C-alpha cells in the first residue's frame, strides 16, 4: 500500500531489495460459501465444545483458538477429563509438532485444536468440521480462506462459528459480504455438563489452575486487541461467565484496559524534557 | 510657591533580563544578552 510505502521509505535505505513470494491466484470468491454459526452464552461455551467433540468423535474436527495459553490449557484440560485431542502450541518441539500434524493428517478420525494464527500457515487436510471457538483475528481472511479450506476438495465440509450474544454484529457484516449463513441450534438438555468435575479440578490442581489463569488472561487480552473492536469489544464481555466457562467461581483480576487547557498557558519553545 | 523634594522609601535598581510574548509564556521579544547573574 502507500503506507507501507511510506513506512519502507521513513525506515529503509535508498537503496533496497525487494523480493516476491506471493501467489497471484487468490481465490476470494464471495459466492461459493457457507458459514455455519452457533449462538451460545460465555459461561456454555466450553461445555458445548465439549458435548460436540464427544458427539462427533469417529471425525475429523479443527479447533481454532485465540492464543496458545489456552491451548495448552484445554489439552491438559482435555486430557483429564477422558476425551483425546492432539495439540499444536508453540511452547512444544518444532518436530513434535511437526510429528503430531503429519500423524493427524494420515488419520481416520480425532480432532487438533490449534491456534487460528498458528494453523494460518498450514497444510489443512480434509476435514469433516472446522470450529472457531475463540474469535477469529482476520475476520475476512477467516470466512473466505478457511471456508474455502473447510468446504474441501471432496464432500463438503462444515465451518463453524461459535458467537455470544453480544457479537452478532458480525452476522450484518456476513448480511454485508453476501455470504450465506447457517444457524445451528442445541438442545439444551443433551450438553455433557462437567462444570463440578471441572471447578473441582480448577480448585484442587494447581497446575490446571494456573492454565487456567493463563488461558483466561490470554483470552481476555486477545479480545482486547481486537481488529473488529466494534463486533468484539471487551467492555461488553461478562467476565464472571467467561471465567466460569474457563472454570472459575470468582473471575481473576484482569487490566480490561491494558476540556480546557489551562489559563494563560502559550505551548512551549525551549527547554529540556526527559 | 516652588516644591522641593524628600525622598520616601525604595531605592531599588532592575535589570532587564527578558520580555515575552505570553503571559508567562510564549516566545521570547526581547532578550538582554548582557546580564551577568549573581
Amino acid at each position: 500500500t502507500t503506507k507501507v510505502e511510506d513506512l519502507a521509505r521513513i525506515s529503509l535505505r535508498p537503496g533496497p531489495l525487494y523480493i516476491n513470494v506471493d501467489e497471484e491466484k487468490k481465490y476470494s470468491t464471495v459466492e461459493g460459501l457457507e458459514q455455519g454459526y452457533v449462538v451460545v452464552e460465555a459461561d456454555k461455551r466450553f461445555l458445548l465444545l465439549f458435548s460436540f467433540l464427544k458427539k462427533m468423535a469417529k471425525k475429523k474436527i479443527i479447533v481454532f483458538f485465540s492464543s496458545c495459553n489456552s491451548v495448552k490449557y484445554y489439552s491438559e484440560l482435555l486430557q483429564y477429563i477422558d476425551l483425546p485431542v492432539l495439540d499444536l502450541h508453540g511452547k512444544q518441539k518444532q518436530q513434535k509438532r511437526t510429528n503430531t500434524f503429519f500423524e493427524f493428517c494420515n488419520a481416520k478420525s480425532g480432532t487438533l485444536i490449534c491456534t487460528d494464527v498458528a494453523a494460518r500457515g498450514l497444510d489443512i487436510p480434509q476435514v469433516d468440521w472446522i470450529v472457531q471457538f475463540d474469535p477469529p483475528d482476520d475476520p475476512r481472511d477467516y470466512i473466505h480462506r478457511v471456508g474455502r479450506t473447510a468446504r474441501g476438495n471432496n464432500g463438503k465440509g462444515r465451518s463453524l462459528l461459535f458467537l455470544q450474544p453480544c457479537e452478532l454484529g458480525f452476522l450484518a457484516h456476513l448480511k454485508a459480504a453476501k455470504v450465506p449463513v447457517v444457524e445451528y441450534d442445541f438442545p439444551k438438555n443433551k450438553i455433557l455438563n462437567v462444570q463440578s468435575q471441572l471447578e473441582k479440578l480448577i480448585s484442587t490442581n494447581y497446575y490446571l489452575n494456573q492454565s487456567a489463569k493463563e488461558g483466561y488472561r490470554s483470552y481476555i487480552h486477545a479480545y482486547a486487541s481486537h481488529s473488529l473492536r466494534s463486533v468484539f469489544d471487551v467492555h461488553k464481555l461478562d467476565l464472571v461467565k467467561v471465567a466460569k466457562s474457563f472454570g472459575f467461581s470468582t473471575p481473576p483480576r484482569v487490566d480490561i484496559t491494558l476540556g480546557r487547557r489551562a489559563y494563560g498557558s502559550q505551548p512551549r519553545q525551549g527547554g529540556r524534557y526527559k | 510657591t516652588d516644591i522641593n523634594l524628600i525622598e520616601i522609601g525604595p531605592r531599588f535598581v532592575l535589570t532587564p533580563i527578558i520580555i515575552q510574548e505570553g503571559s508567562f509564556g510564549g516566545p521570547i521579544l526581547y532578550e538582554n544578552k548582557r546580564f551577568i547573574s549573581p
